[PDB]
DNA sequence: TTTTTTCGATCGTATGTTGTAACTATCTC
DNA sequence: GAGATAGTTACAACATACGATCG
């Protein structure tokens, strides 16, 4: 069995959380000083620790010793909260329960005093899926909240909530986990699990994670399965190559340096999986246009292309503008002529060959 | 777990236990009934994390101790659909329950009994036994005045107060109030609690009008009721209920007495054409005369006149016909007494010969 | 009807309590603060009952009318709150509000929240009925020019010290979103009990959550700030704005500029501005635009805009944002070699 | 117009006229019924542009001829609310109508009578008369099989076929068929018509078990029913209806006889644990034995076994339990005969005692 | 008589043509005992996503035990082959795209399997689910019961939310080359006792692109 | 009342069609050898006989005598199919039934056995007008239909169908009719109708036809 | 002192209003 | 005390408003 790494390694303490200092420090100071707000909201990308931090805060609020930022983890309340059997902690999957009738019964329990806890904690996750009537009921409940109830909200789309709901809760935004922290966490987990590994494999997995720890753990599990109980550089590289889906940028880089063999290999790899050739041409045209814009002004490239920022910057810095314009025009002509080519693959190959070796002759 | 029972001995307790359950529960386990066989006794339990119902049945046939959880509606339908006088044999095999009756076999899925929530024990503070008739009278008198959905939670329930040798039920919603009180024949310490709507509904349902006394225990934050082999436990709402004594008029100078049925019919006829949106009517009271008028935006008017026992000065007052009709329906008596002071003051409605129940209605701005 | 700003609302409430309060604006923070102040004052005066409703086509006005008409046994002094639609009231809503204003009582305190009303909305029977017994608080988000003063004052009232660099960073990161900025100040105060907020300290706990409108993008294009224009365009794309709105907003100003440039050969600019009804404040920026773009330009821009419109309409293409970025760079003084213009 | 009429003589006709009127007419005139007084009769008419109902009441008090339109709901409620034995005097003044009776006064609004839609006259091709009981039995034998909202517009009604000395009712929805036949005692030309479901429901509500024969007239595209002082007119679907003879199985070779009550109870018990969407069950027939099995997505299985009269080869078939339950409920007989040929052919169901009515159900390939 | 595509569906891991990496990963996972609870299969049409999913279900639910080489002869294997196995719940997401169906399915996930050791939900064409349906599966998919496994197959993976993708192990099947298709056709025709010529098989393989169907 | 030549002269036998020899030979061989697929798609230009061939195949499948490539044309099933009122032949106009709800309702009834014929044939015309959801809903059942149902699809724009749908069915392409074939058919029809004509008029009409007999 | 948008066809979710069927309580013989 | 009638509750169908995707 061995369980799953994502489930097994849930952070059970504030010290186990990776990064997110600007949130944990504020929460600890608030708990120590007694400055506790009525409603908390957590936002961020996938797999950054919103639910983990919410559960840790809920555990800290209702600990036997007292309101502290360092829960003991041994009293009955801590164990029940960890196992998910605590009576005074109500966890609501708003995605599964969206209708007003379902939410009304849950929200009507605020009229009963807590059974065995200082506070009655409601942890509503995926709260952006609620309907308008559910939002109205939640707002009415939050207008006059009893002094012994707290609301914790977690979502990835805070813009979907009404402004009235947002204005009555304190919002914390979580950040990406960065490559170094992800690599360190993976190394620690593998060392605890007694699994052989190499630095290069860990670096590749961390880079492919793209700021999400759950993605990193899933990739690590897949690599362990592929490597037959071991994590090796060759196995991880092969696995990533299998899932690689950025043939457009690689094709652009190969074409710009006039390397026909690499272009043919990339075309074969793209054809190995099911891809739309016109989509590939559109992606290449978009990449060339973005490179031209970046050459015009460095601010053109934004945070949406953070994954391939370095390669785009290098291409913009190295390639002269005239070559970029020539390639863009050649690809435009190729896209225009694609429908009448003998085949889509043949059309793409002919256009890439023309870009590699040939130059059109313009009138006059 | 194995046992054998009769359809008659199981049909009614199962219905009572499974009545509260409905809709989509918060958790799947809450949608099931807990069955426990032990020391020649079958216990059926049903809860929804707010109130609990427990029923017991005696077994006089070979059985094996155990515990499990089964679907409520499915099991009830299966038991009800069998022919009258049949014998039902229930057995547990693996993760399945087998029900046999004659040549009919049914297989049902179950869940572990360890996951079923159980309410923690608490110590009662007041205990008293009263006939079912008194509780039924109090509930039927004071139920209709409770609020439906208000931000002030304490108004959604009913106030039960023990004072001396008297038990009083009060309900209100900010626009109308109903109060009733009955003796119990035993002295109890002064106390007051608030019962939620669902608790009152279940307490009303569990009463069957039999001679078995109803035993009530009230604690810090919970209330338990015993009736025969049925136990009902509920939680209490936290808050402060408004004091009803100040609501009653201090000195109502004007009095009136009217036939209940005639007044009810006149109000119904007036409301037939009253504005549906507002449901407002206007009453003109004069010497031995009461006139009821109503109108709608389409310039259509309805009028009625009747005789009463009145001796004060002429007056006009507006009302919401719904509240008056509800009060009249609540009071089943030959004559009704109305007490009032002016057109901007509350009106008291009571029975001509009975003082146990009283109602207060606030006039509408008209 | 009295007219006020959020700062004077507390003084007016101390002076006295009126029958109706209108809160109109686009800033959630100021509206919430005004509502909280009004409700606190009312509760002090003895208003312990509050009701809230949302104005929409599927609205139950019968409940509101019953609430207004009915009395209370003990809990008197009711407060009613209405939330107008984003678009604004229509004829049906106008007559409903007129009827509601007809049924108004001294013990009922009315509050209305919504966006700023136009002249057509202002000229309504219900609006005029409350003119003699109403006070309107205007809650408009301050522009970038007045934002740093607001940030400094808000930090001052919280007993915090902000450096100039920290203030600039806060203004840049939370422009047009005062709720986020206030929450950021609260989080910074929580993080550092000493209250000393330096640039490195603030830079750690700040994220980009700015809010913009197409008019800001057009103004940035007119001024000629490529970085600001690109940032605004990226924020608008993230929000999910409709490209057609941006296209029309840019088209109006672009056609005006083309006409002014063509007809300014033998006419002073002041006369042209007067004839074209140009607002006095804008006449500055427009002027410099005419000193930065030649007649050879403003034709390539028009061609690119027309091509983008055709692609959006008939081709249903997805590269509208790339063309918008190219046009934004074109309006600023950049080469823009014209291979991308198809000229 | 002015006339005084007893409440009792006017109660039932008002309800009969208001029956066809729907909750949402979409036109103010449609929501109002037409009231006319002429010579010594009072006529109440109600139409919805597809159906028409007319009732007549005798007048013994002085009156003046006239016509008008009044809301059905308000007038009916006002008349019903008055005490028994009261006399209602209705007079017309301008645009208002006084309904003064006793001490109560009402002013109902009115609309011009000329605006009331009317139905064009038609020629009656066939005319006959039958007892109410026969018509009620014919309609009840096949009402349940009518399609509700099938895409085929002609399958939403019932097929009436007059042939020889008999009248036949046919109902179908594409998967089940119900046919009934009853003698009429008079020879009529062969003819077939289709009646919409609303007309059938109105005709059923019209019948009251009285001894007055019911008279039926059928034209090209219209049908009229006369009973007592009540007349009903409806249109025809004028569509293509499948022939029932083709649907009936041909020379079935397997016969089964069973008790209606036991079979119905077994099917009802089996249906509890069947699929909610498809409601599929499996029947196994063997020597003097019938077994019913049902399964649901939760993998809960129900099994029933009973003894029947059968001597053919073993067979397995599938069915929709809802149709079988409906047929068994409709039969209301002591014994039931089922005729089958194979697992892929339809199955016929009839009453052992009489063959007046027959039903056909197709199988499913579970 | 019977269609070749339906008749020649693989019933053992040895019968699968190509897809070596996916089969090796699945076999290693089954042998070591490290079994996830959410698998996603992607690729072009007619490459064997459903076949591999059914083979994995057979391996999980085989009577002999959790093995990478199902026997193919016990009751569970035969029932899975015939599509009559109770514990293999196959959902056609293309038909049931509404959130009500998803809620009904989720309401019965905690019940134990009837006969097998695992309850396997195989959702096909999962890319056609509605947004509410996708968001309703997040928590159950993240932390399912011990005896529940989820298998997902689609040809348009990019339409799924990133949150769904982060919760499952992804396997991308690759299009088959001409040689493998020609060899498979030769084997099938030899088993069927049908005359053929090499050039015809080469033409058929080239005309089929990279799909065996 | 009066019927135009196009409606009157619809072929009712495999020998009455013009051209399309390869499709007819393939269908006849498949029927004779007993190898019958469950999904047929017909593609081609307009007015080439896709619907005619589909109806002929449906008639041949459900003929009382047996599964033959030469329908008798005299039994009840053949006559009912010719008249277009056969219970077990369900013809869907996809151009007006594009809604996914209609497709789901149609698929929910595939479990019911055929009424009279041995197969339940679904003939979907203009299938290229269905929505994406309809195609995706079809996919699963089209892959593995029950043993008592068949699917016949006719389209003029096969490019719009998704590749997944195309992969699940046997495709038959109909060539555009030649000038000589059209001229011969017109001459035969006119001779049967007893109408005077001249060779040059027939030549001009055939040339203006542009490969479409309709 | 303002300046705010392309259209047609199809699919999915949530709420309010009206009508019908089954079961229970009450009324009449 | 049983059958018939009236009243209540639950489920289904129809209509309206709002949000999202692809051509
Ligand atoms: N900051 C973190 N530190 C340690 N582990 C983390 C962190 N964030 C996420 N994880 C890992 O990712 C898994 C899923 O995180 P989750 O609670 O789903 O976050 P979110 O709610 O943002 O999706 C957890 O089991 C946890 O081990
Ligand atoms: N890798 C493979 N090995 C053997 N046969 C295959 C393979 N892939 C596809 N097939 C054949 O194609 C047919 C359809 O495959 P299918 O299960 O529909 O795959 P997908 O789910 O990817 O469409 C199967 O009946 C099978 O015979
Ligand atoms: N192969 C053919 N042989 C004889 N007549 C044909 C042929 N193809 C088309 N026709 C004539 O054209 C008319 C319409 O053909 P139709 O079935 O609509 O073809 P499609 O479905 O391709 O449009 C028919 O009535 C028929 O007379
Ligand atoms: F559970 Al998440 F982002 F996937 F909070
Ligand atoms: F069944 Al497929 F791609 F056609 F998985
Ligand atoms: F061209 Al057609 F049916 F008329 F295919
Ligand atoms: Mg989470
Ligand atoms: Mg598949
Ligand atoms: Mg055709
Ligand atoms: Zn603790
Ligand atoms: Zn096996
Ligand atoms: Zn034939």
């Amino acid at each position: 069995s061995y369980q799953v790494l994502a489930r097994k390694w849930r952070p059970q303490t504030f010290a186990d959380v990776v990064g997110q200092e600007h949130v944990l420090t504020a929460l600890a100071n608030g708990l120590s000083l007694g400055r506790i707000h009525h409603a908390y909201l957590f936002s961020g990308t996938r797999g950054v620790g919103k639910t983990s931090i919410a559960r840790l805060l809920a555990k800290g609020l209702n600990c036997e010793t007292g309101i502290t930022a360092t829960p003991c983890g041994v009293c009955d309340n801590c164990r029940e909260i960890e196992q998910g059997r605590f009576v005074d902690l109500i966890e609501i999957d708003a995605a599964s329960r969206t209708k007003v009738e379902d939410t009304r019964d849950l929200l009507d329990n605020v009229q009963y005093a807590p059974a065995r806890g200082r506070f009655k904690v409601y942890l509503i996750d995926e709260v952006h899926m609620l309907s308008r009537h559910s939002f109205n009921a939640l707002l009415k409940t939050l207008e006059e909240p009893p002094e012994h109830v707290k609301f914790l909200l977690a979502t990835t789309d805070p813009q979907k909530l009404p402004v009235t709901i947002l204005s009555r809760c304190l919002q914390f935004h979580l950040k990406a986990l960065d490559v170094e922290q992800i690599r360190h966490q993976l190394e620690h987990i593998l060392n605890e699990e007694h699994i052989a590994h190499e630095p290069r494999a860990l670096q590749l997995l961390a880079r492919a994670a793209e700021g999400s720890l759950r993605d990193a753990l899933s990739l690590t599990d897949q690599a362990i399965a592929s490597g037959d109980g071991q994590v090796s550089t060759q196995a991880v590289s092969a696995m990533l190559g299998t899932l690689d889906d950025d043939q457009a940028l690689s094709l652009v880089e190969a074409m710009v340096e006039a390397n026909g063999e690499r272009v043919m290999a990339l075309i074969n790899e793209a054809a190995a999986r099911g891809i739309e050739w016109e989509a590939l041409l559109v992606e290449m045209l978009g990449l060339l246009h973005r490179i031209a814009m970046v050459q015009l002004s460095p601010a053109a490239l934004g945070n949406d292309m953070a994954a391939i920022e370095l390669r785009m910057r290098e291409l913009a810095r190295t390639i002269p503008p005239t070559d970029i314009q020539l390639y863009y025009q050649t690809l435009l002509i190729g896209r225009k002529e694609l429908p009448y080519a003998p085949d889509r693959r043949m059309g793409v190959e002919m256009t890439l060959l023309r870009a590699l070796a040939f130059h059109p002759r313009m009138p006059l | 777990m194995k046992f054998t029972v009769e359809r008659e001995h199981l049909l009614k307790p199962l219905q009572q236990v499974s009545g509260p359950l409905g809709g989509r529960p918060t958790l799947p386990i809450l949608g099931n009934l807990l069955l426990q066989v032990a020391d020649g006794t079958l216990s059926l339990t049903g809860t929804d994390l707010e109130m609990e119902m427990v029923a017991r049945v005696a077994l006089v046939q070979p059985h094996e101790p155990g515990a499990t959880t089964v679907p409520a509606r499915k099991f009830f339908d299966i038991c009800r659909g069998l022919p009258e006088g049949a014998e039902i044999a229930v057995q547990l095999e693996g993760e399945r329950m087998l029900v046999r009756s004659g040549r009919s076999r049914f297989s049902l899925s179950t869940l572990p009994a360890a996951d079923f929530p159980n309410l923690d024990d608490w110590q009662s503070e007041v205990e008293f036994t009263l006939p079912q008739a008194t509780m039924k009278r109090l509930i039927e008198a004071t139920q209709f005045s409770m609020a439906h959905q208000d931000v002030r939670y304490y108004l959604n329930g009913m106030l039960f107060e023990t004072e001396g040798e008297e038990l009083r039920t009060v309900a209100t919603d900010g626009h109308r109030l109903a109060v009733c009180s009955m003796p119990i024949g035993q002295s109890l310490p002064s106390h007051s609690v608030i019962v939620p709507r669902k608790g009152v509904i279940e307490l009303m349902r569990m009463l069957d009008g039999g001679d078995n006394p109803l035993r009530v225990q009230i604690g810090s934050n919970n209330i338990r009721a015993h009736v025969g082999d049925f136990i009902f436990t509920s939680k209490l709402v936290d808050g402060r209920f408004p004091d009803y004594r100040r609501v009653l008029p201090k000195n109502p100078d004007k009095h009136l007495e009217a036939g209940c049925d005639l007044l009810k019919q006149a109000f119904a006829r007036a409301a037939i054409l009253s504005n549906e949106k507002f449901r407002g009517v206007r009453l003109y009271v004069s010497e031995n005369q009461l006139k009821i008028t109503a109108n709608n935006p389409e310039q259509e008017e309805a009028e009625e006149i009747l005789d009463v026992t009145y001796s004060g000065a002429e007056m006009e007052i507006g009302f919401n016909v719904s509240y008056v009709l509800d009060v009249l329906n609540a009071l089943k008596c030959e004559n009704v007494r109305m007490m009032l002071t002016d057109s901007v003051s509350s009106v008291q409605i009571e029975d001509a010969a009975s003082q146990s129940a009283a109602y207060v209605v606030m006039p509408m701005r008209l | 009807m009295i007219r006020l700003y959020p700062e004077q609302l507390r003084a007016q409430l101390n002076e006295g309590l009126r029958a109706a309060y209108l809160l109109l604006g686009n800033d959630p923070l100021l509206l919430q603060e005004s509502q909280d102040a009004v409700r606190q004052v009312a509760a002090a005066q003895g208003f312990e009952e509050h009701h809230t409703f949302s104005i929409d086509p599927n609205t139950d006005w019968n409940a509101i009318f019953s609430l207004c008409q009915a009395m209370s046994l003990f809990a008197s002094r009711q407060t009613l709150l209405l939330l107008l639609p984003e678009n604004g009231p229509n004829a049906a809503i106008n007559e409903q509000l007129l009827t509601l204003t007809g049924l108004l009582h001294d013990d009922l305190l009315l509050i209305v929240r919504g966006n700023k009303l136009s002249k057509a909305q202002e000229n309504a029977a219900w609006f005029t009925a409350l003119a003699n017994r109403s006070v309107q608080v205007t809650c408009q988000t301050p522009e970038q020019a007045q934002l740093p003063r607001w940030v400094a004052a808000r930090a001052k009232q919280l007993n915090l010290e902000l450096d100039d660099a920290a203030n600039q960073v806060l203004c840049y990161c939370y422009e047009g979103n005062l709720l986020a900025l206030a929450q950021a100040l609260e989080r910074l105060s929580l993080l550092w009990p000493d209250g000393k907020l330096t640039l490195p300290r603030v830079e750690q706990a700040v994220n980009d959550a700015a809010h913009f409108t197409p008019f800001h993008w057009v103004d940035a294009l007119l001024m000629g700030k490529s970085k600001r224009a690109l940032h605004i365009l990226q924020q608008l794309r993230l929000e999910g704005s409709e490209p057609v709105i941006l296209l029309r907003t840019l088209q109006r100003e672009l056609l005006l500029l083309v006409n002014l440039k063509r007809q300014s050969a033998h006419t002073p600019l002041r006369a042209l501005f007067d004839k074209h009804r140009v607002w006095q404040n804008r006449r500055g920026m427009m002027g410099e635009a005419l000193n930065r773009l030649s007649q050879t330009q403003l034709r390539q821009a028009v061609q690119l805009l027309t091509r983008t419109e055709l692609t959006l309409k008939q081709d249903y293409g997805q590269s509208v944002w790339a063309e918008l970025e190219g046009l934004s760079l074109l309006l600023c003084h950049k080469p823009l070699a014209d291979v991308f213009i198809d000229g």
